């Protein structure tokens, strides 16, 4: 018996009829299927409402679409998701709705005449009119940038917030008008109460008396009068959070409605306010989200968020009002007698240590005068418990100024339950403005928990900002240099048909590199042709005497291979000068250096030659030392580049004839320091700007505010195709992706999106007639599936067969998109019109975190958008997380600040200069350290290196602490010996560590971990524990197939943690020895292991040689 | 001067002790001159 | 004095601006009871 | 390798369908759960479970915020319980959900199976055309005698 | 162009004195800087 | 006070105190030209005006230094809010002066406090407060320590810094009459000193560490001999949630509530 059919719906604010759903479900309970032969359902109604339920329960109430009510909101949800882009795709989406089929079948009921269905039978003009009307509602309320010219939609961040939190377009227009940075907590409840979700909430007089009894008791004041509805919604939200007992049924129903809307509405206010960066209002709004959710005010005890406590002991805690942080320092006895509840004390202690509490530490480093790098280590100081915290605890890291009114950097921080009790490194970059602030504040607040906030003042008292760097050297508009400005006919005969005139960088740089003999720094963006400035230096060196010797250092081995392929065709075929490329064998590199005139190298291949430069005469009398990309001095494998250039300057200071250094680089900010470190003049330092490039770069950066990274990485897949269609429809594209497995997925997602549109095979500019000789060579069948539709892809796991053939298909213009991995940014003999950089982060599984790309990788990726003759421009769309967006808006348009990281990677080169007897005492250790880039950067950016001043005392004592720390690390490793506490000498272990180029801690582990009875079963554990393997990659999905490898290989592992690099190299060494099948990405790392394996085993041979043990030496 | 000399850790911390003794001596000197300024300000109204 | 007239006109029409936006918040009109302390004050007078 | 969405209109119907499908699919080890909580809790519950029982609004707010995007190639069956909610004021949520799923079927070309359970009401052939139900094989209309 | 409706001529004088005074280093004369106040009447304006 | 809804209209009024911060006036008269000059930065002045009350006086201890090679000017670099409560005519600051390692590099330059309305003279309660702080703390030099008064004029703020003359320190030290007109109180007890504003540098704030600064609602919890540590933080507003805990904490708990509530399913949450 359904008595009444009248429910008070607060969303209509009135007594409305029962729904179709509730009536059909209530009348499905008539008649039980076990006992009853016949149900009986009485439905007591008003008589005017009798025909509705008779039509409902007797198959006669038609199901009609209500979508015109909420059509702008659903259209905004399709605009935000990228499902619709223009009005044509929105009309296409509206054709899938129930409204379209109901408008087709019943035009009269939906405002369509039969005249209009006869003039529009598929009903496309009515869907255009509905889409245009809903889009006018969307751009009037600033949800969508909608031009009536092309019909295109652009999503606004208010659009994303209204779609993500379901608030109507009028509500975000209210929050766009009403949210100011200066809103108090009083005005915030008012801005909430003016939501259009509560447009039907009226204040009836029958409850006004009760509302007054709330308005004298709610703690946030209400500016309105109580007979205005916004005051009712205000005091109902505050009476909810206060847990005031209400009495009117209409008033309790309105309260339940406004709070179940208030969750999403306050979260949408919080996201609007957080996105615009207002720090006081984002503190207020995030607190009010957590106060609506937890149903308590934030001055109440945080132990009410644990619902398992008795409320009497919680009100005893709030009665004895001390701060909540006092409860941390007490014992479980001391808590219980402070509350006078000694029975409850252990439980209060358990729940106060279950309360989320992060301990923050900041390591700030001034990058430029404008930017700091804050490395915030977050330490969970609370016991995790799955019943209260769950799978994850979400936090917001808000970095704000001294006034705490502008958020300089907000980011989401997931503290996952696997990774409690360990430090999280969160590296970000905050801007610093010209009235230098005394602090920034890092508030790490909980996204869910009230009164869970750790503030940390990043104080700028002793912050020495770097000097505002000198302006870059301008492109003087030289008349462009004909090749006849070079001298020798054989020298022009390798530049005749390539280009008639050099690019303006080469015109300005030519007279100093070719027609002078100074050390030259050329800081020009990637794509300016600085390798032709290297070639100018080489032609000068071959003019001075033909048996000269260039040495060309590139920091990446694939760059060395590419320039070897260039210069073997250029200098050996046409000038008959021997170009050799060095490989990792010291026995043949001395021969290649003695026989070659152009000695290509990596820093670690030239380091092992130049370490004994007193012995090797062929290291000494080189006539020219070109160092391409010295801006990679601020990255990994970058200290070795710094040490070999500092050594090549120190040798040049000693050998009767200067080694002319030509340092090529990306455009640097601090290029006076690289010039002063490499002896370049102020007139020979050509540090240009990133805007100076021969093809101008148009760099767009798209922020994706998705903190989860597979979600961001899949949300980027359609904007990749939309960036291809917007920026380069008929021109080559490279899409750089974070991993080996992401490139196949993105090469398929570009194709499913281009086949979603009718332009299938739009990326194949040739025919399939022409692809079969190139498709029949490949092994990857899905590469043929994607290449036949015009999108190739590239990663490490492909063969150089497949890699060179995809690069040849892409260079010819046969295909249009190549989806390349992030590690192939250096090794690509191809350049596109558009470079999309999808998601500039990658999963470092050693620390279980998504570390950002180093900016040198992103700069090389950007420099792949460089087609010199074919293209007027070069576009690069960097899709990145919005947390990383301003970090790229700094470091890609303004030139690059490079800082040496030698102070952390010091002990190898100190050991090597000790065995050379270059460093014979600690005074010569400081004197050797003065030759580095580290000394030149400690005086221009001191606080990067934990300095406190640029004075001679600060610099001398920091260098002396650096050397007496590294030589303590080498003497404690027994690699060197320190007599009189001043004079160092090489021991045996140091000679072994600097002979075969091994890290000092590896042989510290070797001579401590090899006994006289070790054997090949344990020796692979010794060699796999070498610190030359800590940079093996742990990616995601690397753990369990290694666990599958832990059950097979001929030696078992005691305590194998598959987060370790070392047990991975142990398993991969054993799998190479058992010649097992491997996954392609794991043999990709096995070839990384076995390159350094043989020198480690020779180091084992030599340490057991010196220790006098026959059997372990023969085992090695 | 220009070339940074090596200073031993005992010598570095002896220089740091002598430095912190110097500035605690000038803090003491500034505090007793603050007492002098205070007595001067006090007896010009008494 | 004119200097007094201009600083009181500045600060009193500032007070009128804040009173006007808080009376538009309360949906009413600015009465004579607010703006009674501002009365013979302002260079356009509050009288006006 | 699969996820099944069960979209039921009311939340207590969802909380009892969780118990019913957790009892019936217990012998399969299939985890049935209800989409509730904040968006991180919802993407964790999607990643952990197979039968995801939810309201149309909760599944729609997850698809708007994007917390199912990693598992929509794993969603192979959505079951729209009480699809005569198309007539309700909660109708646009179901129309947005089904237009989004059918549009992803026509664009991404991974087929999801849509099972609309309804009450016997008219315009059922238009809900059939709305669900891309072929009226021969897929449409079943049992009147109130059944 | 004066008289503006919002300022009386003594408010014009005050705003002009405060506008002179608030120019950038307007009273700095060390580098040889010189302010010059011209006042004139556009002689026979209405007649010509 | 009225204490039931006086704080509600006062709270509302104090919610608009950011409109006072672009209309700031500095009283540039009676300034003796031979003393120090004080540069109060506009960011801590803006924050100090916003966290104040129009009626009850708040106060913050000023700390600052002098710029390099200009010892006759004093850049205020810090306002230390301490646990205080204030009437409309005085501020009851605790006996303990602010001690912290960030205030060791700076010297105490006196204190700032808000006034409800503009007086052409320094308050006698202010000169007694300043002289008691001076008599109990020898780090307060009477030449360099001031009282900035931020008086709330209509729609604006008028700032006037005052210094104690050696007559004024002696009188305010010996004074016990806490009224508005005590005996022996002359306008020779203070001299207006030059104070000016700045966009060129930024100051900061120090709040108490364990508690917060406003004890005007927690008035029984405030002792003059109370002890507090400091904290490099930004201060909360006067009517912030943590400052009036009896307005948020004295609620009866929900005991047999929500039993005759409304059935509404949170469909989205």
């Amino acid at each position: 018996i359904i008595k009444g059919t009248q429910v008070y719906s607060p969303e209509k604010g009135r007594w409305t009829e029962l729904g179709a759903l509730d009536i059909l479900q209530m009348l499905g309970r008539a008649g039980r299927p076990q006992y009853d032969t016949k149900g009986e359902g009485i439905l007591i109604t008003s008589h005017g409402e009798l025909q509705y339920y008779l039509s409902l329960l007797n198959q006669q109430l038609p199901i009609e679409s209500q979508m015109v009510s909420k059509l702008p909101d659903m259209l905004n949800a399709e605009i935000v998701l990228g499902n619709v882009q223009n009005a044509k795709d929105a009309v296409n989406w509206l054709g899938y709705a129930y409204l379209y089929i109901r408008m087709l079948r019943s035009p009269t009921l939906y405002g369509i005449s039969h005249d209009d269905l006869k003039g529009d039978p598929l009903l496309d003009q009515r869907r255009l009119d509905l889409v245009h009307t809903a889009a006018l509602m969307l751009d009037k309320n600033n949800l969508v940038k909608y031009d009536k010219k092309t019909g295109n939609f652009q999503v606004t961040e208010l659009g994303r917030i209204a779609s993500h939190y379901y608030i109507t377009n009028d509500t975000v227009q209210t929050y766009n008008q009403l949210l100011k940075p200066t809103l108090s907590e009083i005005e915030l409840f008012r801005v909430f109460s003016l939501s259009s979700e509560f447009k039907n909430i009226t204040v009836r007089e029958e409850e006004k008396l009760e509302l007054q009894k709330l308005l004298e008791r709610v703690p946030i004041p209400v500016k309105e009068s109580i007979e205005e509805p916004s005051a009712k919604i205000n005091v109902l939200l505050q009476a909810f959070i206060s847990q005031l007992k209400l009495e009117g049924f209409a008033l309790m129903a309105d309260m339940v409605y406004v709070t179940q809307s208030a969750g999403r509405l306050m979260r949408a206010i919080f996201e609007i306010v957080l996105n615009r960066g207002w720090a006081q209002l984002t503190d207020k709004t995030l607190n009010l989200c957590k106060m609506i959710d937890k149903r308590m005010w934030q001055s109440m005890c945080p132990l009410r968020q644990f619902r398992k406590l008795p409320e009497e002991v919680v009100k005893k805690i709030e009665k004895k009002n001390f701060p909540f942080e006092r409860l941390y320092d007490l014992n479980h006895n001391e808590i219980g007698e402070l509350i006078r509840m000694p029975k409850m004390g252990k439980t209060i202690h358990k729940y106060v240590h279950l309360f989320p509490k992060l301990e923050l530490s900041v390591h700030l480093q001034p990058i430029t005068r404008s930017t700091l790098k804050v490395e915030l280590t977050i330490t969970p100081d609370f016991q995790w418990d799955e019943k209260v915290h769950g799978s994850s605890e979400a936090f917001w890291i808000l970095v704000e100024d001294v006034d705490s009114e502008v958020i300089l950097h907000h980011e989401y921080f997931l503290l996952k339950a696997k990774y409690a009790q360990d430090e999280h490194l969160i590296t970000f970059f905050v801007p610093v403005f010209e009235p230098l602030p005394p602090q920034y504040f890092i508030r790490v607040v909980s996204d869910r928990w009230l009164s869970c906030e750790t503030q940390l003042p990043v104080s700028f008292r002793h912050l020495i900002l770097p000097e505002k760097y000198p302006p870059p050297t301008e492109l003087l508009d030289l008349q462009p240099l004909p090749v006849s400005a070079l001298r020798n006919s054989a020298f022009e005969s390798l530049y005749q048909d390539k280009f008639p005139f050099f690019n303006p960088i080469q015109t300005q740089v030519f007279n100093t590199v070719y027609n002078s003999d100074d050390n030259v720094f050329v800081g020009a963006p990637t794509g300016s042709g600085k390798t032709i400035c290297a070639e100018f230096a080489i032609l000068r060196m071959l003019l001075q005497s033909s048996e000269g010797r260039c040495v060309y250092i590139t920091p990446m081995e694939a760059l060395a291979e590419q320039v070897y392929m260039d210069w073997y065709e250029k200098f050996q075929d046409r000038l008959n000068k021997k170009v050799v490329l060095l490989t990792g064998e010291t026995s043949t590199d001395l021969k290649l250096l003695g026989k070659g005139n152009i000695i290509i190298s990596t820093p670690e291949k030239w380091d092992i030659l130049s370490r004994r430069w007193k012995q090797r005469k062929n290291v000494q009398n080189i006539n020219l030392f070109v160092v391409d990309e010295v801006h990679l001095i601020g990255g990994e494998n970058g200290p070795v580049l710094e040490v070999i250039c500092s050594r090549m300057r120190y040798i040049s200071s000693q050998i009767e004839r200067p080694i002319r250094i030509v340092a090529l680089s990306s455009s640097l900010s601090n290029a006076k320091d690289v010039a002063h470190w490499l002896g370049c003049s102020a007139t020979s330092t050509f540090n240009f700007h990133p805007n100076v490039r021969p093809v101008p770069l148009e760099l767009h950066i798209q922020g994706f505010n998705i903190s989860h990274t597979q979600t961001r990485l899949l949300s980027m897949a359609k904007p990749v195709y939309h960036a291809i269609t917007k920026h380069s429809p008929k021109k080559p594209v490279i899409v750089f992706v974070p991993s080996r497995k992401q490139t196949r997925l993105t090469a398929i997602d570009i194709l499913t999106t281009c086949a979603a549109d009718i332009q299938r095979q739009r990326f194949l500019h040739c025919t399939e007639k022409d692809l079969i000789p190139y498709l029949e060579k490949l092994s990857d069948s899905t590469l043929k599936e994607t290449l036949l539709n015009g999108v190739g892809y590239l990663h490490e796991g492909l063969s150089p067969m497949e890699r060179r053939l995809v690069e040849q298909l892409f260079s010819s213009g046969a295909i249009q998109v190549v989806v390349a991995s992030r590690s192939l940014c250096w090794g690509m003999n191809v350049a596109a019109h558009l470079v999309i950089i999808m998601d500039t982060q990658y999963y470092n599984g050693k620390i279980h975190a998504y570390v950002d790309y180093p900016i040198y990788d992103v700069l090389q990726m950007v420099g792949h958008a460089n087609r010199p003759l074919q293209d007027d421009e070069g576009r690069c769309v960097i899709m990145c997380q919005g947390s990383k967006k301003d970090f790229f808006k700094k470091f890609l348009y303004e030139p690059l600040p490079v800082e040496s990281h030698l102070d952390h990677c010091m002990h190898d080169h100190f050991n090597a200069e000790i065995v050379t007897k270059t460093i014979e005492n600690k005074q010569d250790a400081v004197d050797y350290l003065t030759w580095t880039f580290l000394y030149r950067r400690m005086t221009q950016n001191p606080n990067y290196y934990n300095l406190q001043g640029i004075s001679h005392r600060h610099l001398s004592d920091h260098l002396s602490e650096l050397v007496e720390q590294t030589l303590s690390d080498l003497e404690q490793s027994k690699c060197i010996s320190i007599e009189d506490e001043m004079d160092v000498a090489p021991l045996n272990l140091g000679m072994i560590a600097a002979y075969y180029y091994i890290n000092y801690t590896t042989i510290e582990l070797f001579s401590m971990s090899l006994n006289a009875k070790t054997k090949v079963r344990g020796l692979i554990e010794i060699i796999s524990n070498a610190a030359e393997y800590e940079n093996i990659p742990i990616r995601h999905h690397e753990d369990n197939l290694l666990r599958q490898l832990a059950q097979k290989v001929p030696h078992k592992l005691n305590n194998p943690k598959f987060n370790d690099p070392h047990v991975k190299t142990n398993l991969l060494l054993q799998a190479h020895l058992s010649r097992m099948q491997l996954s392609a990405e794991l043999q990709s790392d096995t070839e990384e292991i076995l390159s350094k394996a043989i020198r480690l085993i020779q180091a084992c041979v030599d340490v057991l040689s010196s220790n006098g043990w026959l059997s372990p030496a023969l085992a090695a | 001067e220009a070339k940074p000399k090596f200073l031993s850790k005992a010598e570095r911390e002896a220089e740091a002790l002598k430095r912190r003794q110097q500035e605690v001596e000038e803090r003491q000197r500034m505090l007793e001159e603050e007492r002098k300024k205070r007595k001067q300000f006090q007896d010009l109204g008494r | 004095p004119w200097e007094s007239e201009f600083i009181d006109s500045q600060r009193v029409w500032a007070e009128y601006a804040l009173k006007r936006q808080e009376a538009i918040a309360q949906n009413r009109r600015l009465t004579l009871e607010d703006l009674e302390d501002s009365w013979d004050r302002g260079i356009p007078r509050i009288n006006t | 390798d699969f996820k099944i969405i069960y979209i039921a209109p009311m939340r207590s119907l969802v909380q009892e369908m969780v118990g019913s499908f957790g009892k019936r699919l217990a012998t399969y080890g299939i985890t049935v759960a209800e989409l509730t909580g904040d968006h991180q809790l919802c993407k964790e519950e999607i990643s952990a479970t197979q039968i995801i029982v939810c309201t149309p609004e909760k599944w729609d707010i997850i698809t708007r915020k994007g917390g199912e995007r990693t598992y929509t190639q794993l969603v192979r069956l959505i079951i729209l319980d009480e699809i005569h909610l198309l007539h309700d004021d909660r109708g646009p949520v179901l129309e947005a959900l089904v237009a989004r799923a059918i549009r992803n079927i026509e664009m991404t070309q991974e087929d999801v199976r849509l099972i609309g359970l309804s009450a016997t009401l008219p315009n059922y052939e238009d809900v059939a055309t709305f669900l891309r139900v072929d009226p021969a094989k897929g449409l079943f209309y049992f009147d109130n005698s059944f | 162009i004066k008289p503006a409706d919002t300022e009386p001529p003594p408010l014009l004088v005050y705003k002009w004195c405060q506008g002179i005074n608030n120019l950038q280093d307007v009273w700095e004369t060390s580098e040889g800087e010189c302010n010059v106040m011209l006042e004139s009447r556009f002689e026979k304006m209405y007649e010509k | 006070f009225s204490s039931k809804t006086e704080w509600r209209v006062r709270a509302i009024s104090a919610a608009n105190l950011h409109l006072r911060t672009n209309h700031i006036y500095v009283s540039s008269d009676d300034i003796k030209e031979t003393g120090y000059t004080y540069i109060l930065p506009k960011n801590v002045l803006k924050k100090f005006i916003c966290i104040s009350d129009l009626r009850a006086q708040i106060a913050g201890y000023l700390y600052g230094v002098s710029p390099p090679d200009n010892p006759q000017v004093k850049e205020i670099r810090c306002i230390v809010m301490v646990p205080q409560w204030g009437t409309h005519q005085t501020v009851h600051l605790p006996g303990q002066l602010p001690q912290h390692e960030y205030l060791k590099e700076m010297e105490p330059l006196g204190w700032i406090h808000t006034q409800p309305n503009e007086s052409p003279q320094l308050s006698p309660q202010d000169v007694t407060t300043h002289a008691k702080i001076m008599a109990d703390n020898p780090s307060w030099d009477g030449e360099k320590t001031i009282i900035i008064t931020c008086s709330f004029t209509p729609g604006s703020c008028t700032l006037t810094a005052y210094k104690l003359t050696p007559s004024g320190y002696e009188w305010g030290r010996q004074n016990t009459d806490k009224g508005n007109n005590p005996k022996g109180y002359l306008p020779s007890h203070y001299e207006r000193v030059q104070m000016l504003l700045s966009d060129r540098f930024l100051g900061f704030f120090m709040v108490p560490a364990q508690s917060s600064w406003n004890y005007n609602f927690m008035g029984v919890r405030h002792d003059p001999n109370m002890k507090y540590e400091l904290q490099l933080a930004n201060p909360k507003e006067f009517y912030h949630e943590v400052h009036r805990p009896s307005h948020f904490l004295n609620f009866a708990l929900l005991q047999e509530g929500e039993v005759y509530s409304a059935d509404r399913e949170d469909l989205y949450a």
